[PDB]
């Protein structure tokens, strides 16, 4: 039962929506003891991730931080986030 | 050597020119006359069909051979099959004699509906098909394609005496996917060319399942198929 | 509209810009590796990660259009392979939920063969499909596509591929091409498996085989490698062009496609013409590059799964590692 | 307004971590938002790999 | 005796002979050897028809006039191609002519202008001309079908004139 909790600050709730949204619907290559929490308060998004082993943990960690990274770098080169 | 062969291309044009149409088509060449006195037909596979010669004719040669092998061993067995009169392969022909009585269980399951309701002599039909068809399964010589086009009938028109033809998508190594695959086939053939049997069909299947101790296998690699298409 | 057809299964990459009837940009960094070693989901994804922007930029410049002038974000649905997907996918769903686009999910083969129906542009015709992952003979019967060929084990692209990378050929730019331009030289063909099993194949057995050749190819010393390209071109090519006008006549058709992971050869043209001309049919070119796993394959099905109103759930989608486009529903064609 | 996260497994003891990010003002804090990525994958597997 | 035209092949004229008061073992079997007898001699209590012997003829000229034959002989040749037993011994040995006979079927093959006087072989050989209807009474079933060895129930649905045709057709590939 080990949780992680992280709160990632943006400048809008855009991002907020967003990188909720881009990241949820997969239903992880391992969410076999892993559950992905993606909550959204105000403009800071709030992610809480559920494991039972360490390994699929750390990856499930960095790869989805790599993908938050790859969202930050496209909104560097695309963004950063438009009114919608 | 390439003299017997123009000896061979003197004859195949001898026999063969002024006979009239009977069929011809993918993979079959299929004619009719004379043998002797008898009544005969003629079967031919070929390494007529050009995609590399030193594989052709083994090609040819291996196909013609089987059918052979399959008409032999068959009629031997106990089912009912024509009967062959000599396997020249160097040109690959087949001389197979005709039985007379021509009809198939296609000509029959389309003729008996007349006075058959809610088929119950049709479902007997199908008992006795299911019985002849574990028959021909007691060894497994695979038909390869099954169906109510391939099943002639012999008199008397009572007991009900049919022959199985036509094997030349041959093979007897007989695996349970394979056979769920021809059982397939079988299915198939039924509902396309017979609307809504399924009484006829579960009697069919039913009389089959029985007489034969070996469908139990075969039924669940069909299923397997059910679930991935082949 | 615009489709980005955002690419990548396993040894690719690729920005596919659908737009107006064209592939404006096929970019790729084809991910070229040593000798014989690739099939990734690691490296595969790092390497992507690294050039994606890139490759972006790169196709949106060439392009010349906006990311408000995209019209699509269609993301490979299936079959490719895991971490691949999902670092291609994070990308579009992220573009599509800024951009304000939609995630689309489409099939890989049905892009294949889309991408034929855009090189033929023929009645219906089946096609012989093969690439890294497939073996199908199929038909558009019965509204879906219809499996009348089917392997269990390997593929005519995984084959021939697999093949030219045991043989530790020249990977780029493709193992096809090195296979097929090192043919012609060598003669003394042999005899390989032939397994055709009534309408379905099984390449296990042509593969396998021809590997347990290479070892008396060196220890005897009496057979060049030149003798196995032309003998499995024969063979292969036999076996499925045969099968091909068997199931052609079949369903009452007389048209025949190549595509996919061996198509660059020409062997099977002239092969497949022959078999054309003796059964009074009629045959279909083949190039590399298009038969090549791109962006605009996927670009383009997409263009089809997405004009119609196909839609995913933007609360489920994405990771795949098996989905049969006869467990597709296609309905943009009666 | 920092990159923030917390692991507790069954330790029952809160592990809290956080970095600033770059003010904006002169430039965007998506610099210092990376920066605080690099941050986090260092802590993450010091932390949990031995 | 009756002449024919052959078909599959057709250039050869195939002619039938009956006799019959026969009893000696070396002197006719020498006779036969030695080509002083031109027709092809066969004992007649394991045939059935003079249809056996007109396939296993025609199989003779067919695979005579291309050469590529096991035999080199038309004479010789049907003798083989009644029996399908592979081992070319007792089918030429038993189906052929043996001391076990007071009478000979007579096969002669005839091609272009090579003709063989009948009362010349007449001559040769010792008996008395009997029509050709006696087929049926020296027929033994008994042993006839002791090399056929056929199952009852291919004969449920047919004659024994095919049911010994169609096995006659499979000596050559097996």
């Amino acid at each position: 039962p080990h949780i992680f909790t992280l709160s990632v600050p943006f400048p809008t709730p855009l991002e907020a929506e967003i990188a909720h949204g881009s990241l949820a619907p997969d239903a992880e290559p391992h969410q076999r003891v892993v559950g992905k929490d993606l909550t959204v308060s105000g403009r800071i998004l709030v992610v809480r991730w559920k494991a039972e082993d360490c390994r699929l943990l750390r990856i499930s960690v960095i790869n989805f931080l790599d993908q938050l990274s790859l969202v930050v770098r496209t909104m560097q080169r695309f963004g950063p986030p438009v009114s919608r | 050597e390439a003299e017997a062969l123009a000896a061979a291309r003197e004859r195949s044009s001898r026999f063969l020119s002024g006979l009239e149409l009977v069929k011809q088509g993918a993979e079959a060449r299929v004619f009719r006359g004379r043998f002797q006195g008898r009544a005969a037909v003629i079967k031919h596979r070929f390494p007529k069909g050009y995609r590399h010669p030193a594989l052709e004719a083994r090609l040819g040669r291996r196909r013609t051979v089987q059918e052979a092998r399959a008409l032999l061993r068959c009629r031997r067995a106990g089912i009912s099959a024509p009967v062959v009169f000599f396997v020249d392969y160097a040109s690959n022909c087949l001389y197979m004699e005709e039985i007379e009585g021509s009809v198939t269980v296609r000509d029959y399951i389309q003729s008996t509906m007349e006075t058959e309701k809610t088929p119950q002599g049709l479902s007997n039909l199908a008992k006795t098909i299911g019985q002849v068809l574990a028959r021909m399964h007691d060894e497994d010589l695979i038909h390869g394609d099954l169906t109510t086009s391939n099943m002639l009938l012999k008199p008397p028109l009572e007991q009900l005496n049919i022959v199985l033809i036509d094997f030349g998508l041959s093979f007897i190594s007989a695996l349970p996917e394979d056979k769920g695959v021809d059982l397939y086939v079988l299915e198939k053939a039924f509902l396309s060319t017979h609307p809504n049997t399924e009484t006829v069909f579960e009697a069919f299947l039913k009389s089959y399942s029985t007489s034969s101790k070996k469908a139990r296998p075969v039924l669940k690699k069909l299923d397997e198929v059910r679930l991935r298409g082949r | 509209p615009a489709v980005l057809g955002f690419e990548g299964s396993a040894n690719k990459i690729g920005v596919g810009v659908v737009r107006d009837g064209k592939v404006l940009a096929n970019p790729r960094r084809t991910y070229v590796t040593p000798p014989g070693t690739g099939f990734l989901p690691g490296d595969t994804a790092r390497h992507h990660r690294a050039v994606i922007l890139d490759l972006l930029q790169e196709a949106l410049t060439e392009s010349g259009l906006t990311s408000q002038d995209i019209d699509c974000i269609a993301y490979t649905k299936g079959p490719g392979m895991g971490a691949p997907l999902v670092s291609v996918a994070v990308v579009a769903r992220t573009v599509a939920q800024l951009w304000n686009k939609p995630l689309v999910g489409v099939n890989h083969c049905i892009g294949h063969i889309e991408m034929g129906r855009l090189i033929t542009g023929a009645t219906s015709p089946t096609v012989l499909y093969v690439s890294g992952g497939n073996t199908q003979v199929i038909a558009y019967s019965e509204h879906r596509y219809r499996i009348f060929g089917e392997t269990i084990d390997i593929a005519v692209g995984n084959c021939l591929d697999r093949f030219a990378r045991v043989l530790k050929i020249s990977n780029d730019p493709s193992p096809g091409y090195n296979i097929e331009q090192m043919a012609k030289r060598g003669k003394k063909l042999v005899e390989l498996p032939y397994t055709v099993k009534g309408m379905d194949v099984s390449f296990s057995g042509i593969l396998s085989f021809i590997e347990d050749v290479a070892h008396r190819m060196l220890a005897t010393g009496e057979c060049t490698p030149e003798d196995l390209c032309f003998s499995l071109q024969e063979t292969v090519f036999a076996m499925l062009v045969e099968i091909t006008e068997r199931a052609m006549a079949h369903c009452g058709s007389q048209e025949a496609l190549i595509v996919g992971g061996v198509g660059c050869n020409v062997r099977l043209q002239e092969m497949m013409a022959t078999m054309c001309q003796e059964r009074g049919a009629r045959l279909f070119a083949t190039d590399e590059r298009f038969c090549i796993d791109n962006g605009a394959m996927i670009a383009q099905a997409g263009w089809e799964m997405f004009r119609a109103g196909h839609r995913t759930p933007l609360s489920d989608s994405g990771v795949t590692q098996r989905y049969r486009t006869d467990e597709v529903e296609v309905t943009w064609r009666d | 307004m920092e990159l923030l996260g917390e692991y507790v497994g069954q330790e029952g003891k809160p592990q809290k971590l956080r970095v600033s990010c770059e003010a904006p003002g002169d430039g965007d804090p998506f610099q210092g938002l990376l920066s605080g990525v690099a941050q986090m994958k260092d802590m993450v597997t010091e932390l949990f790999d031995p | 005796q009756l002449t024919h035209q052959l078909d599959l092949f057709p250039e050869c004229r195939v002619t039938l002979l009956l006799f019959k008061d026969v009893k000696n073992a070396g002197d006719l079997r020498r006779k036969a050897m030695e080509g002083t007898i031109d027709g092809s001699l066969i004992n007649p209590t394991v045939i059935v028809d003079p249809f056996q012997i007109l396939v296993a003829a025609n199989k003779a000229v067919h695979l005579y006039k291309l050469g590529k034959m096991k035999t080199r002989t038309l004479s010789t040749e049907i003798i083989f191609n009644l029996s399908p037993n592979n081992n070319i011994s007792e089918a030429l040995k038993k189906f052929g002519i043996s001391a076990n006979d007071t009478s000979i079927l007579i096969v002669y093959i005839e091609e272009g202008e090579k003709q063989i006087n009948q009362e010349y072989l007449i001559s040769q050989v010792e008996g008395h001309q009997v029509s050709l209807k006696n087929l049926p009474e020296i027929m033994n079933i008994t042993e006839v079908k002791k090399i056929y060895k056929l199952s009852s129930q291919e004969e449920s649905i047919g004659t024994l004139l095919d049911a010994i045709i169609c096995r006659m057709s499979t000596k050559d590939v097996l």
